[PDB]
C-alpha cells in the first residue's frame, strides 16, 4: 500500500507570550501516514531536550503527535519545528512567533 | 455537556528482517486520554496517563494488562493474514488499526457504540450501528466478515458495549467528577495585525477549552465569512486543554464591521466579540 | 474497561 499523506504542522505557546515569563513550546503535527516520523523542536537551529506524546489517531485513521518542553521567550531567541518523513524531500521547518 | 464516551484506539506496525511488530494501546474517557500500553516498555503494562485512574487496584491492572498483551499477539496475526489477502509480499512495513467504544444516555445505559478496523490507513471492516451486523470495506474483508459472521462476533460486542463499557465508563465519571464532568469554557480575544493599504489580518482566539468541540466563525453584518478565513486545526495545549483561531483580511478602517462568534458546551451563552484595544 | 477477546481478522 501506497498511501502516503503529508504532515500538517502547528508551532505555538500554551499562553500568550510575553518576554521573561516562563511558558510552555508545542510542535502539533498531524494527519499524517506511515506512522514513522522524526519531530524535532529547535532552539537556535539546534535540537531541544522536548517530551513526545502516545502515538494516537484520528477517524480518517491519520495519526497525530505532541512534541512540547518548557521555554522562557525573550527578544533574542529563535525557536522552530523540524519534520521528516516520507512525503517531505527536504525537511520542513517551521517558525515559531507569538502572533500564531 | 454532551453523553460522556469510553473509546480504545490501537496501532500495530510491521518492521521486517527487523523484529516483530510494534503494538500501541490508548484509552479515553471523553477528550482525557487515561491509560497506555506499549509493547516496547520492559514488563509492558497498561499504566495510568491520568492521575484519578491511580486509585484502581492491582487487580485491575493485572487484568488490564492481559488483556492488551493479548491484542499484541492477535494483531500481529492479523498483519500476517493480510498479507494473504492482498498477495502482498514480505518486504514492505503495512499498518493495522482498530478504534471502538460506547456511549451513556441520560437514563444511565448505553446511548450508541462503534467498532471499527482499518489496513494501511483504509477501511476495513466496521460494527454497523445495530451492533447485530458488518460493513466490508472490500472483497478480502468480506472473508472477514463471513468469519466473524460464523463465530456470531457481533453478539459479543454488543454484550459488552451495553455491559462492561458503560459499567466502566459510570465508574471513571464518578471517580474523576472532578476534571471529567466539568466543561472549561474558552477565554477568548482579537489580534490586529496590519499587512498592506488593501488589508489588515483580524485573528479571533479561543483558548483552555475543555472538550475539544467548539465553532469559530466570523460574521459581517449578518453573514458567515468562511470562504476564505483561515481556520487552524483544534490543537492540544499540553495540560489536557484545547486551543483555537480563526482569521480573516479586511480593508483597513472597517475593523469594526466584522464580529467574530464562539459557541461551547462550557459557555452558558454563545459569545460575540470584535476588536477593542 | 477493554474489550476482552479481540478475534483475528
Ligand atoms: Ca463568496
Amino acid at each position: 500500500m501506497m498511501v502516503a499523506r503529508p504532515p500538517k504542522v502547528q508551532v505555538y505557546s500554551r499562553h500568550p507570550a510575553e518576554n521573561g515569563k516562563p511558558n510552555y513550546l508545542n510542535c502539533y503535527v498531524s494527519g499524517f501516514h506511515p506512522p514513522q516520523i522524526e519531530i524535532d523542536l529547535l532552539k537556535n537551529g539546534e535540537k531541544m531536550n522536548a517530551e513526545q506524546s502516545d502515538l494516537s489517531f484520528s477517524k480518517d485513521w491519520s495519526f497525530y503527535l505532541l512534541v512540547h518542553t518548557e521555554f522562557t521567550p525573550n527578544a533574542v531567541d529563535q525557536y522552530s519545528c523540524r519534520v521528516k518523513h516520507v512525503t517531505l524531500d527536504k525537511p520542513k521547518i517551521v517558525k515559531w512567533d507569538r502572533d500564531h | 455537556m454532551g453523553p460522556h464516551s469510553l473509546s480504545y484506539f490501537y496501532t500495530a506496525v510491521s518492521r521486517p528482517d527487523r523484529g516483530e511488530p510494534r503494538f500501541i494501546a490508548v484509552g479515553y474517557v471523553d477528550d482525557t486520554q487515561f491509560v497506555r500500553f506499549d509493547s516496547d516498555a520492559p514488563n509492558p503494562r497498561m499504566e495510568p496517563r491520568a492521575p484519578w485512574i491511580q486509585q484502581e487496584g492491582q487487580d485491575y491492572w493485572d487484568r488490564e494488562t492481559q488483556i492488551q498483551r493479548d491484542n499484541a499477539q492477535t494483531f500481529r496475526v492479523n498483519l500476517r493474514t493480510a498479507l494473504g489477502y492482498y498477495n502482498q509480499s514480505e518486504a514492505g512495513s503495512h499498518t493495522f488499526q482498530s478504534m471502538y467504544g460506547c456511549y451513556l444516555g441520560p437514563d444511565g445505559l448505553l446511548l450508541r457504540g462503534y467498532s471499527q478496523y482499518g489496513y494501511d490507513s483504509a477501511d476495513y471492516i466496521a460494527l454497523n450501528e445495530d451492533l447485530r451486523s458488518w460493513t466490508a470495506a472490500d472483497t478480502a474483508a468480506q472473508i472477514t466478515k463471513r468469519k466473524w459472521e460464523a463465530a456470531d462476533e457481533a453478539e459479543q460486542w454488543r454484550s459488552y458495549l451495553q455491559g462492561l463499557c458503560v459499567e466502566g465508563l459510570r465508574r471513571y465519571l464518578e471517580m474523576g467528577k472532578d476534571t471529567l464532568q466539568r466543561a472549561e469554557p474558552p477565554k477568548t480575544h482579537v489580534t490586529r495585525h496590519p499587512s498592506s493599504d488593501l488589508g489588515v489580518t483580524l485573528r479571533c482566539w479561543a483558548l483552555g477549552f475543555y472538550p475539544k468541540e467548539i465553532s469559530l466563525t466570523w460574521q459581517r453584518e449578518g453573514q458567515d465569512q468562511s470562504q476564505d478565513m483561515e481556520l487552524v486545526e483544534t490543537r492540544p495545549s499540553g495540560d489536557g486543554t484545547f486551543q483555537k483561531w480563526a482569521a480573516l483580511v479586511v480593508p483597513p478602517g472597517e475593523e469594526q464591521s466584522y464580529t467574530c462568534h464562539v459557541q461551547h458546551e462550557g459557555l452558558q451563552e454563545p459569545l460575540t466579540l470584535r476588536w477593542d484595544p | 474497561i477493554a474489550y476482552e477477546r479481540m478475534c483475528n481478522i
